[PDB]
Formats: structure tokens, C-alpha cells, sequence
């Protein structure tokens, strides 16, 4: 009866020392030196993306898009086939 | 091995991580004609002498860095560039400031790791209890900081300008009012000897004031460095019932006790239980005896009678800020937050904030 | 009991060394200066600051 | 099967993990961080040129950063609005409907707000002009834009915009008897 | 109906570094809290054990 | 790479001072996600 | 199987006495303490297994096989071989499952003439 | 191009309850005293919880805040002042200074406060934003209805692209303050003597419902009636804080007499089981038509949403902040919410963001003013006392949005 005493109350202690936090701190080589990258089934690779701060604009090109209108409206125009013929 | 250095604004604390005790304590005092610690009070008549660390916030920055200096090379005879130098900060600290120790520790003492730890969780760790609040009282400076979990909140930190050195004056001007001399400089330094050997709290200060005025058996004497004697009585706590009622130094604020139940106030209504529960007293200013009963008699009479009030008051607490850094800079789950010399390198004195709570 | 259950504390993790000449992962250590180096430029050069700094200091 | 958030997806969320060096213990790293030595960092007065004014604001650069281009300014570049004369305004885009002071708040306004026409429409001074929808206003600046632009792309369509709107606002005040009935028509024409 | 396309201005560069700043503040004070609890309880433990080991 | 395990969910970040942050959600089976050895990422040279 | 990192005895009174002897295991997954019966001692002692070795241990019969230090303790200065291992990935407890395909005439052979008779053979 | 850049700017919310400051940067504002301050006719102000808590003859209690903006501009400088020296412990002319501001906040009151801090204070830049855009701004949601309920005004305010919608403002006079009058009635109704915890001496421990056995402080000096009244309130307030709970629906006297009772102790050591009544007060803040024509908290919500575009109501449905000290009664956001959810139309989606918490609820503008200040693309904005030598009148309005 002792030993099963001490046995639960050294299981308890390793529930309460796993239920603190595991990971709080990674590698610089993981961190900047590897990137990441998936590969599927037919051999196409996916790097992780990486949540960058916005980036300066080169050109033009960084066209604006209104994120409350893409909540009623998709984002792309309508295509010429689908839409009905001048009134 | 990693290096634990307290700045305090009257007494700096150095030594090694696990040690039981600091291996040098000295004043932190800089004076120039540069001559740092008791090599300087040695020489008080021909140095100009300035603390640098007022209310635990530090002025010039290049005394600090001269007081770092004396403390690697002279006190603990250690190289900083080959040791991890965990420093302390008083809570409230303007962020410059912990800039500021980030640089200079970086760039002119090239460490190879450095943390920056406030006080008042270093004291909570001394005491070893994971929720609690600390009323640290220095030289300068008075703060009353609840923590939660470990994490300090910042929001309901108070600040009491009454301390020690405060209560030194007072002590002077009443030992000039019981007619002994003490007015001048140097004399200053045996008020505090006086005040550390004699001084204690009253339980019920009325009860006191009219007992020592009624019978002689309360009065104790005090041999003076020039062989004279005086004896000091009712004086004895007077001097420490400033910290209860600061009325007596002229500042119109609330005590101690009133400081810390406030500071609880300030916090949620469920974790005011542990708070209460846990009253941690730490800095040479709490070091009276009956500090701790009278306390918690004050408490008890601010709290709640349905809450549980219970002062902790070890009989180390005048180091337990750096008793607490030590056990900190010796823990295996500490190390991975040490800055990193090519952390400072790529992200500069503000990595402190990144990474330092 | 104590000769059979040794409570042996679990070894340190070596210093990675590194050549002070080139910052290259250290392969060798010298037998006179005890300074790691990583080629042989490298013992060339310790060897002469080696000698130099004997002369200057005795 | 993947999580998305914004700020953090659930209060039972882990904590982040940080890169640090030293994780693996001081003693291995002690070499590394031993052989080199940090480069200098400055509080620094930089020049935005961004800025008109010329205000120098303080950084946390290294020294050799010093006086280098801000590079936040790259951002800096307006949504592109014409600019009229008097004598263009009183030869093409005079309107019986529209004053000229009010026509110049409206530019303004949209040189101000990026051409966003619901802040336009909020910051409009309709105490002292007419009071003007959001279409109203889209219109005479798409105009007075198009018309320019012959003078020295999709036109816009102010009824349709209105007949939209009508509809959305329609579609939004109905009572919750009228949704119900809308749903159980969906339901039930499947 | 399609706005006339525009390119990006000052304020939605501006509202984009808002959002990642705020997102970095959120993460930074959430990794704080849960670093500070690892650290005391560690401590506590810290305590325990050596009380243990001395009796 | 160290530990030579799934942490589950994550998201690449770059904080405030160029560092790069791996941010993590909660789900119900994170400890089978622990025992493990779908779109799942890992890093290389 | 995993590295070596704790050893410790648990002292008992008997109805110095152990009822148990304590190893903890790290491998690259996480890390397991195992509560193995007294007589592994002697095992342990015979493998001479001390703190940062590689050792593996099989559930059915309960003895320690040692299988070097573990490579994070080597060093470029000094010379070993076969005392050093890598670090074992996976979890710390392993199921394996070994197929074998052999033929009756491999048996036949093996039982005909196992392998100082054999220094002669 | 890269992280925010940190150019040590300080960051002031100056609200009705508390001066909320700190340096930009930050997760929590380093400092938090009561805005009330105490005077005495000469005037001597008395501004942090250290000086307010103890008796002083003829010391009155104000604020200088009057319907969320600055009456009292001496009261104002004494509490900047007082920041500054104290907890800044940094002069003014050397950090940029960000304060946030009311929605409703007039121009010539933002050209007095923009002349007072150059003028004044000397700061190097400056920048006034709105409070709800910062709230905002501390989620990382450039656009959403705000929901603030504070001491002063229970207040909806629709953001959109970082700009207040003025004309969608809702304001409400139910708060904190309505709450504190609420318990004060309650209390009179059951004869409970409020005696500051200034006025006592020792207490003796008594059993519910026992009368108070407490002993007076001696030597008391005369005190104002404000700040007898201010002290009361603050003792009303922690009772707010401790008992008060929002029902979880519509509130009904037998479900709320069948919950549990709640204990609490005043501070003359009187105590007592406040039974259903503390269900029945915060209910005035959904349903004022019950309390002995005001909006309940969702209609203020959904008022204000249909003031503004419909383009922009799937946003601002789809980005609920709640924000402000009174909102942390129990179970406030769980009734709101549902209630919400009751009056959102179906074809919405409705999200009240789940930041619920001291610091994340009180502490969000300040919180989205330090962002804000931290961003380098935010360099751009500020206004500069260069500026301010020109268009002191002119730009103080056109340069903060
Ligand atoms: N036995 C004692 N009883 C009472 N006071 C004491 C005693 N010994 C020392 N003191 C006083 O307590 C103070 C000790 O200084 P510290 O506690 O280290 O303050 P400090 O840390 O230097 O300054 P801060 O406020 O922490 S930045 C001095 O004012 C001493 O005069
Ligand atoms: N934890 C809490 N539980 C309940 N009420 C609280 C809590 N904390 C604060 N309050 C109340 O919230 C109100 C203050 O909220 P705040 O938003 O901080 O006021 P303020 O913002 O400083 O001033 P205004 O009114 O917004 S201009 C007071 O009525 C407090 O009593
Ligand atoms: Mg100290
Ligand atoms: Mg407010």
C-alpha cells in the first residue's frame, strides 16, 4: 500500500510537471538557416510561407484591394462570357 | 559560471550564480577628485561623492559604467567577456534605461550572454512562492509590486519615495532633539549604525509612546566612535514608525501598510487571495524587528476579517533580490534566455524588450 | 550500496571550438600554445604570434 | 485539415517560440560567442524624406547605418487625383448642380482620404454644402476624372450603384418573419 | 461595379504594418506571461526538491 | 531539427527585430500530433 | 533505448534496500523514466553503463545492452570508434518487427555445423 | 522594408477613471493613477493614490475631464506635470508625445491641447488619435464597430479603415457611473451605513447581517464632501468589481433567487449575502426600461451600424471590439454577444473579438497607441514643432485625421 501511495503521488508530480509549459525556444538554424517545404504525393514542393513586414512597392503593381468589399463580392471581374449582353 | 550583480541605489550586490551569499556588497558611490566603494567613504575629503542610482533609476550613465567596472575587476576579480551578467532592474524603469544596460554590457564590457530581471520577482523567487506581492523598501526607494504567476503586473505597482535613508535623517534630527550632535556629514554614518543595531518597530505605538515615557526600562545605550555613551529611549521607534506614518518626515502620503493593500486593490478581485496570503517583505529597510507583526496586524486591520493575512519575512531578506537572481541564472530552463551576443548584434539594445520581461 | 549505485552527475557538453584564424569548426588542438586550429595556415600563424608574443613578454 | 487567425487562435494557444542561441546551454556556445565581437549601435537623429518639414526623429541604428536613406519612405506614394485651373473648371466641368467651392472640398477631401468614399461621405461638410450621397459624390469625381483625362477605362454608373445599394438596404430591414420566409423558401424549392 | 484600379497608398502600407505590429505585440506578451510561470514554478520546484534532499 | 519532433500547428512570423517567430495553435489532438514521426512542413538546408 | 540520464535507486524499508532502480531515457522525440525491477543491477553494472551512454533494453528477458557514449560528448580531440553512437531518433520505446527469408537448406546447413573445434574446423 | 522603428515616443490616454501612460513599444501602460485629483483653495493638487487616500482639511475631488473631453486646463497641466516628474522621470521637450482623444472631441478643444503641449511642454512632435481607432488598432482590425463603455458613456463607434465614421457615433450615459449610482441606492435601500475604510480604526470580526462593530479613527480632520463622496465611491466601485454579475439572458426573479448568493464585506467589517439584487442592477445596461428614452447596450450596437454605409456593415458586424472597465462585470460580453447574435441579421457574419481581460479591456487604446507609435510607416504622421511654428492653427487639424 505504500509503494502504490508513492506511485500516485509520484505520477501526480509528473502530471503536474507535463502540464507546465513544454516549449518556449528553437534553434537559430532552425529559425533562419533551413526553410521549410512540404512535398505531396507527385513530387510538387510548397515552402512555408513567412509573414513578412509589408515589403516596399517596385511599381504599380501592388494594386489595392478592399477587404469589406471581397465580404459581399468576390475579388475577380466578372469573365465576358458569363456576363449578360450590353442593354 | 554566470555572474549575479544587484544594483541598488545605496549598496550594489555582486557574486556567482548558486552561491548562498553575495561575495561582495559595497555602497555605490563614485568619487572623483575615480574611486568607486569604500575606497571612496575612505577618502571623503578630497572626492566629490554622488550616487548614481536614485529610486533605483539610474543618472549618469558613465558612474554606472565605472561602478560595473570596479564591481568585474576589482570585487569579484572575474572577466564580464567570459561570464553571463544577469542584472537587476527597479520596477517602473524607463525603457531607455534597460537600453542603456543592454549597450553598455554589449559594447563595452563585450559579455557574452545578459538578462535584465526586476527586483521584486528575484525577491518572490527567494521566498518560493509562485503568487505574491513584495514590499521592497531600499535606500531610495519604496515599492509595493504584486505578481501574478511570476509575471509582475506593472499596472498596479506603487511607489512610496520614503526609505531608509530618510529615516536616517529623521533618526539625526531626533537624536538632535534628545541634544546629541550628529548634524554633520561624516556623522550621518553613525545614525545609521544606531538605527541598524537599536531600532525596532512598536506593536502599538501609543502603548509604547506612553510606556517608555512612564518607566526607563525601554531605554538602551549606544557608545559613540569618540568613546562617549548616549542612551536612546522612546527614540528607539519613533524612527521606524515613519514608515507607518510618514506624517512624521512631513510627506503627506499613506504608509506601508496602506501602500500594499492599495497596490492589492489594484489588482483582480480573485488573485487578491494569494496576495494576502502572501506578503513578501524584502530590502534592508524591512530588516526592523516586529516589522513583520505589525504589519500584519495593519493588514489585518485593512483586509477583509474572511481573508487570511500572512507576512513573510525570512530572516535573509535583506539579500533576497539577489539570493533570487542567483537561483534564476542557475536554472537549467533559464538558459535559453540569455541574450546573446549576436542577438544584440542583429537586433540591437532593444532585443531587452524581445526577450526580458 | 555506494560503490554499486554511483550518483554520477551527467557530463558537461563540450565546447564547440572554433580557430581563432580562420572561424572554422576546430579540428586539432596545438601541443605548445593548447590553442585549436583548423589549418595548417592557421598553426603557421599561430605559431609565429606565438613566438612573438614570448619575445615581447620574456 | 489547417488553422487560420489573426492575432492568436485561441486562448489555449502555445507560446510562440523564439529563436535563441544558448538553449542548448551556455558552456557549448561559449567559443562561438567568445570569438567574435558586437558591432556598434547609435541613437541616431535620422531625415525622413517622406517628411516636408524636415523633423529629425531618433533611432536604434548602427553606426555605419548612419545618415543612410529612411527606408520606410519608399512607402510614400499618394493615389493619383488631377489638379484643374480656374479656367479649366469655368471651360469643361461646369455643372448647374455643383459649386465650384464644393467640387474643390470634394478633390480635397479625396486627396485626404485615398479616394475611400465612405470616409469622404463621413468627413463631407454637408452643414455648409449640399448634402451629397456617396454616389453623388463618386459620380463628379469620375466624371470631372474622365473628363479631364479627354480634355489633356471603366466609366462609372451612378444608377447602378444607387439600384445596389436599395436593393442591399431592402434586402437588410427586413423583419425576422421576412427571413424566415425567404430561408424556408430556400429550403423548400430544393 | 469595378472601381477604377489603384495602386496602394501610404495609409494601406500603414494599416498592413499595424496589423503584423499588432499581431507581434499579442504573441510578445503571450510568450512573456507563459515564460514567467515556466520560470517560478521551476523555482518552486527548485525549493521543494532541495527541502526534500536536506530531510 | 531540435527536437526531432511535430510541434503541430505552427505558423513561420517575422517579429519585431528581424526575429523570426513560430507561432503556435491549440488543437484537441496535439499529443497525437506529439506521438507523430495532410500539409505538414518541415525544414532543410 | 536512449541515452543514460539518471540512475538512481529507490531505497525502501524491507517488510539498504531497493524496490525499484530508476532510468531515464532521452532520445531526439522526448524523453521516458522507466521503473525496472532491482535485479537489472547487476546488468547495468556488467554493461557499465554510466550517464550519456546509448543503451537499449529488451522488454521480454529485462536485460541492458550498452552501445557507446552518445556523440554529443565526443569531441574532434579525442580519438574512440566504436565507443560512440548518435543519439537515437523516435520515440524512446520501439516495436520492431524483423522479417527474415531463409530456406530449409539454410536451416540444414546451420544445424548441421554450427559456427577450439571451431578454430580447426 | 522592415520591423517598426522605436523613436522613443511616449503614449497618454487620459480618460474619465484612470491617466493611463507608458512609452510606446510596450504591452501595458507602466503607470495608472485615478483621474480625480484633489484641491485645496489657495491651488495644492493632490493627483496619485498615494496622496488621494489620506484626509486633508478643505481638499476637494474633481476631474478635468467633463463628457469624455478636458474642462479644466489647469487640472490637466497639474495631472501632465505630475505624469511627467513621477513616473516619466523624462523631460518633455525630448520624447514625441501620442495621447488619444474622445470621437466626439471639438476642434477648438483639440487646437487648445495642441497648443498646450507645444507651447507648454515643448514636445518635439505630436499626434492625437482617436480612441476607438486604437482599440482597433490594439487587434489588429483596421476597420469594426467599437464598444466602449467606460465610467462616463457607453459608446459605439464604427472604424472604418482606421477612421471613425463620425456620423455612426452612438453614445449612451449609462456606464460605470449609472452602476456606482445603482449600488448607492441599493445600499440606501438596505440601511447600509457606507463608512470609508479612512474613518476606521480597528474593526471586530461580526457575523452577517450583525451590526458593524468598528472603532473611529481619532484626531480626523474635517473633510470636503466631495472627496468623502469620492471615497465612497471608490469602496461602491470594489463592490462592483466583487459582487455584480450580468445575467446570462433576460432577467428573471426566480432564476436569479435560485443561483447562489455572493459574499461580501465592507470595510467597517460589515458583510452580507446580496441574494438576486446583483443580477438586477448591471441589467439597466441592456434593459433601462426596467430601472426606476435610453438605449440598451446592443441597441446602441445596432443603431449605430446602420448609420453608416451598408458596404460597410458586413465589416463592422464582422469585427465587434469591446472595450472599457465596465464591460468586465461578469458574464457582460456572453450577454452581449448573445443578444447580438438575436438582433444580427442572418445574413452577416457577427464576431465579438474574444479579448476579455483586465489589461486587454481597460488598457486597449493605449495599447493601440503604442503600436501605432512604434510603426515606421507612422513616422510620416507626426506633427512637428516646425510644423507647429506655421500651421498651428492650420495643419493641428488637417495633419491627425
Ligand atoms: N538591520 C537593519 N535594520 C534596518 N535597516 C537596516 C538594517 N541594515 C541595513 N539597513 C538599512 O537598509 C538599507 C539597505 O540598503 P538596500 O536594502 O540594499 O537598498 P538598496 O537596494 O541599495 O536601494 P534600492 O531601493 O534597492 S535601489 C540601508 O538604508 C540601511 O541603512
Ligand atoms: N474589473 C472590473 N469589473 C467591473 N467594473 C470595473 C472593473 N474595472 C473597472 N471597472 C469600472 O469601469 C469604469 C472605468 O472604466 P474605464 O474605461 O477605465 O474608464 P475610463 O476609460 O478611464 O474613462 P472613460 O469613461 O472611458 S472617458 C469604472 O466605473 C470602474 O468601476
Ligand atoms: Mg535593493
Ligand atoms: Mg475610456
Amino acid at each position: 500500500f505504500w509503494n502504490l501511495k508513492t506511485l500516485q503521488e509520484r505520477e501526480a508530480r509528473l502530471r503536474l510537471e507535463q502540464e507546465e509549459a513544454e516549449l518556449l525556444t528553437y534553434t537559430r538554424e532552425d529559425a533562419y538557416s533551413m526553410e521549410y517545404v512540404y512535398e505531396d504525393v507527385d513530387g510538387q514542393t510548397e515552402v512555408m510561407p513567412l509573414w513578412t513586414p509589408p515589403t516596399p512597392p517596385q511599381d504599380d503593381s501592388d494594386i489595392y484591394l478592399d477587404s469589406v468589399m471581397c465580404l459581399m463580392y468576390e475579388a475577380t471581374p466578372i469573365p465576358e462570357a458569363k456576363l449578360p449582353p450590353v442593354y | 559560471a554566470a555572474l549575479v550583480v544587484d544594483n541598488g541605489s545605496g549598496m550594489c550586490k555582486a557574486g556567482f550564480a548558486g552561491d548562498d551569499a553575495p561575495r561582495a556588497v559595497f555602497p555605490s558611490i563614485v568619487g572623483r577628485p575615480s574611486y568607486v566603494g569604500d575606497e571612496a567613504q575612505s577618502k571623503r575629503g578630497i572626492l566629490t561623492l554622488k550616487y548614481p542610482i536614485e529610486h533605483g533609476i539610474v543618472t549618469n550613465w558613465d558612474d554606472m559604467e565605472k561602478i560595473w567596472h570596479h564591481t568585474f575587476y576589482n570585487e569579484l576579480r572575474v572577466a564580464p567577456e567570459e561570464h553571463p551578467v544577469l542584472l537587476t532592474e527597479a520596477p517602473l524603469n524607463p525603457k531607455a534605461n534597460r537600453e542603456k544596460m543592454t549597450q553598455i554590457m554589449f559594447e563595452t564590457f563585450n559579455t557574452p550572454a545578459m538578462y535584465v530581471a526586476i527586483q521584486a520577482v528575484l525577491s518572490l523567487y527567494a521566498s518560493g512562492r509562485t503568487t505574491g506581492i513584495v514590499m521592497d523598501s531600499g535606500d531610495g526607494v519604496t515599492h509595493t509590486v504584486p505578481i501574478y504567476e511570476g509575471y509582475a503586473l506593472p499596472h498596479a505597482i506603487l511607489r512610496l519615495d520614503l526609505a531608509g535613508r530618510d529615516l536616517t535623517d529623521y533618526l539625526m534630527k531626533i537624536l538632535t532633539e534628545r541634544g546629541y550632535s550628529f548634524t554633520t556629514t561624516a556623522e550621518r554614518e553613525i545614525v545609521r549604525d544606531i538605527k541598524e543595531k537599536l531600532c525596532y518597530v512598536a506593536l502599538d505605538f501609543e502603548q509604547e509612546m506612553a510606556t517608555a515615557a512612564s518607566s526607563s526600562s525601554l531605554e538602551k545605550s549606544y557608545e559613540l566612535p569618540d568613546g562617549q555613551v548616549i542612551t536612546i529611549g522612546n527614540e528607539r521607534f519613533r524612527c521606524p514608525e515613519a514608515l507607518f506614518q510618514p506624517s512624521f518626515l512631513g510627506m503627506e502620503s499613506c504608509g506601508i501598510h496602506e501602500t500594499t493593500f492599495n497596490s492589492i486593490m489594484k489588482c483582480d478581485v480573485d488573485i487578491r487571495k494569494d496576495l494576502y496570503a502572501n506578503t513578501v517583505l524584502s530590502g534592508g529597510t524591512t530588516m526592523y524587528p516586529g516589522i513583520a507583526d505589525r504589519m500584519q496586524k495593519e493588514i489585518t486591520a485593512l483586509a477583509p476579517s474572511t481573508m487570511k493575512i500572512k507576512i513573510i519575512a525570512p530572516p535573509e531578506r535583506k539579500y533576497s533580490v539577489w539570493i533570487g537572481g542567483s537561483i534564476l541564472a542557475s536554472l537549467s530552463t533559464f538558459q535559453q534566455m540569455w541574450i546573446s551576443k549576436q542577438e544584440y548584434d542583429e537586433s540591437g539594445p532593444s532585443i531587452v524588450h524581445r526577450k526580458c520581461f | 550500496f555506494e560503490e554499486w549505485f554511483p550518483q554520477g552527475r551527467p557530463p558537461k557538453v563540450p565546447v564547440r571550438e572554433v580557430c581563432p584564424v580562420t572561424h572554422r569548426p576546430a579540428l586539432y588542438r596545438d601541443p605548445v600554445t593548447d590553442i585549436p586550429y583548423a589549418t595548417a595556415r592557421a598553426f603557421k600563424i599561430i605559431r609565429e604570434a606565438y613566438k612573438k608574443y614570448i619575445t615581447a613578454h620574456g | 485539415r489547417e488553422v487560420y487567425a489573426l492575432l492568436y487562435s485561441d486562448k489555449k494557444d502555445a507560446p510562440p517560440l523564439l529563436p535563441s542561441d544558448t538553449g542548448q546551454g551556455y558552456r557549448t556556445v561559449k567559443a562561438k560567442l567568445g570569438s567574435k565581437k558586437v558591432r556598434p549601435w547609435k541613437w541616431m537623429p535620422f531625415t525622413n524624406p517622406a517628411r516636408k518639414d524636415g523633423a529629425m526623429f531618433f533611432h536604434w541604428r548602427r553606426a555605419a547605418e548612419e545618415g543612410k536613406d529612411y527606408p520606410f519612405a519608399r512607402f510614400n506614394k499618394t493615389v493619383q487625383v488631377p489638379v484643374y485651373s480656374e479656367q479649366e473648371y469655368q471651360l469643361y466641368l461646369h455643372d448647374d448642380a455643383w459649386t465650384k467651392a464644393e467640387t474643390d472640398h470634394l478633390f480635397d477631401l479625396s486627396r485626404r482620404f485615398d479616394l475611400r468614399f465612405v470616409v469622404i461621405h463621413d468627413r463631407y461638410d454637408h452643414q455648409q454644402f449640399k448634402k451629397r450621397s456617396v454616389e453623388d459624390l463618386k459620380e463628379r469625381y469620375y466624371h470631372i476624372c474622365a473628363k479631364l483625362a479627354n480634355v489633356r477605362i471603366p466609366v462609372f454608373d451612378a444608377g447602378h450603384e444607387r439600384r445596389r445599394k436599395e436593393q442591399l438596404e431592402r434586402l437588410y430591414n427586413r423583419t425576422p418573419e421576412q427571413v424566415a420566409e425567404e430561408e424556408y423558401l430556400l429550403q423548400e424549392l430544393r | 461595379l469595378q472601381e477604377a484600379p489603384r495602386p496602394k497608398s501610404h495609409w494601406d502600407y500603414l494599416l498592413e504594418e499595424m496589423q503584423w505590429m499588432a499581431t507581434d505585440f499579442a504573441q510578445e506578451r503571450r510568450w512573456k506571461v507563459a515564460a514567467a510561470k515556466k520560470l517560478v514554478r521551476t523555482v518552486v520546484r527548485h525549493h521543494e526538491e532541495k527541502q526534500l534532499r536536506e530531510e | 531539427t531540435v527536437p526531432q519532433r511535430c510541434i503541430g500547428f505552427a505558423r513561420r512570423r517575422v517579429g519585431r527585430g528581424g526575429r523570426v517567430l513560430l507561432d503556435r495553435a491549440h488543437s484537441d489532438y496535439d499529443s497525437v500530433f506529439h506521438h507523430l514521426d495532410w500539409r505538414h512542413f518541415r525544414p532543410r538546408t | 533505448e536512449g541515452e543514460v540520464t539518471e540512475l538512481t535507486p529507490c531505497e525502501t524499508e524491507n517488510p539498504k534496500t531497493i524496490s525499484h532502480v530508476i532510468i531515464g531515457l532521452k532520445t531526439a522525440k522526448g524523453t521516458k523514466q522507466l521503473k525496472l525491477d532491482p535485479s537489472i543491477f547487476e546488468s547495468l553494472q556488467k554493461e557499465r553503463v554510466e550517464a550519456g551512454d546509448v543503451i537499449y533494453i529488451e522488454a521480454n528477458s529485462g536485460a541492458v545492452k550498452r552501445q557507446g557514449r552518445c556523440d554529443t560528448y565526443a569531441t574532434e580531440f579525442d580519438l574512440e570508434a566504436e565507443e560512440y553512437v548518435p543519439l537515437p531518433k523516435g520515440d524512446v520505446h520501439k516495436k520492431k518487427e524483423i522479417i527474415q527469408d531463409v530456406t530449409l537448406h539454410d536451416l540444414d546447413v546451420a544445424n548441421a555445423r554450427p559456427q577450439i573445434l571451431s578454430m580447426m574446423g | 522594408v522592415y520591423g517598426g522603428d522605436e523613436v522613443g515616443a511616449l503614449v497618454f490616454d487620459i480618460g474619465s477613471y484612470t491617466v493611463r501612460a507608458g512609452y510606446a513599444g510596450e504591452d501595458c501602460p507602466k503607470v495608472d493613477f485615478p483621474t480625480a485629483i484633489g484641491m485645496v483653495v489657495e491651488p495644492t493638487y493632490y493627483i496619485d493614490t498615494n496622496a488621494l487616500r489620506v484626509p486633508r482639511e478643505n481638499m476637494e475631488a474633481i476631474s478635468p475631464l467633463k463628457n469624455g473631453m478636458v474642462e479644466d486646463w489647469d487640472s490637466f497641466q497639474a495631472i501632465l506635470d505630475h505624469t511627467y516628474k513621477m513616473h516619466v522621470k523624462s523631460e518633455a521637450s525630448l520624447h514625441p508625445v501620442l495621447m488619444s482623444e474622445a470621437p466626439w472631441n471639438t476642434r477648438a478643444k483639440r487646437e487648445k491641447l495642441t497648443e498646450l503641449m507645444f507651447e507648454h511642454y515643448n514636445i518635439p512632435a505630436f499626434f492625437l488619435c482617436k480612441t476607438a481607432v486604437l482599440t482597433a488598432f490594439a487587434n489588429g482590425r483596421s476597420t469594426g464597430l467599437i464598444l466602449d463603455s467606460g465610467a462616463t458613456h457607453t459608446t459605439a463607434i464604427p472604424v472604418h479603415d482606421g477612421y471613425v465614421l463620425q456620423q455612426g457615433i452612438v453614445k449612451s450615459p449609462l456606464a460605470g457611473d449609472f452602476i456606482t449610482m445603482q449600488c448607492r441606492e441599493l445600499f440606501q435601500e438596505m440601511n447600509i451605513e457606507l463608512v470609508p475604510p479612512y474613518m476606521i480604526a480597528s474593526k471586530e470580526a461580526v457575523r452577517e447581517g450583525s451590526p458593524a462593530n468598528w472603532k473611529r479613527k481619532e484626531k480626523l480632520p474635517q473633510v470636503t464632501r466631495s472627496w468623502h463622496n469620492y471615497m465612497c465611491n471608490c469602496v461602491i466601485q470594489d463592490f462592483q468589481a466583487s459582487v455584480l454579475q450580468v445575467s446570462d439572458s433576460t432577467y428573471d426573479e426566480q432564476v436569479a433567487a435560485q443561483m447562489p448568493t455572493v459574499h461580501y464585506e465592507f470595510p467597517n467589517g460589515y458583510n452580507c449575502d446580496f441574494g438576486a439584487e446583483r443580477l438586477k442592477i448591471p441589467e439597466g445596461l441592456f434593459d433601462p426600461s426596467n430601472v426606476k428614452t435610453m438605449l440598451g447596450v446592443s441597441h446602441v450596437v445596432t443603431t449605430s451600424v446602420g448609420m453608416c454605409d451598408i458596404d460597410i456593415r458586413p465589416g463592422l458586424y464582422g469585427s465587434v471590439i469591446v472595450a472599457g472597465g465596465n464591460t468586465l462585470i461578469q458574464s457582460f460580453t456572453d450577454r452581449l454577444n448573445r443578444e447580438l447574435s438575436q438582433k444580427t441579421p442572418p445574413s452577416m457574419r457577427l464576431k465579438l473579438i474574444a479579448n476579455n481581460t483586465t489589461v486587454e479591456r481597460r488598457f486597449s487604446s493605449w495599447i493601440g497607441g503604442s503600436i501605432l507609435a512604434s510603426l515606421g510607416t507612422f513616422q510620416q504622421m507626426w506633427i512637428s514643432k516646425q510644423e507647429y511654428e506655421e500651421g498651428g492653427k492650420q495643419c493641428v487639424e488637417r495633419k491627425c485625421p
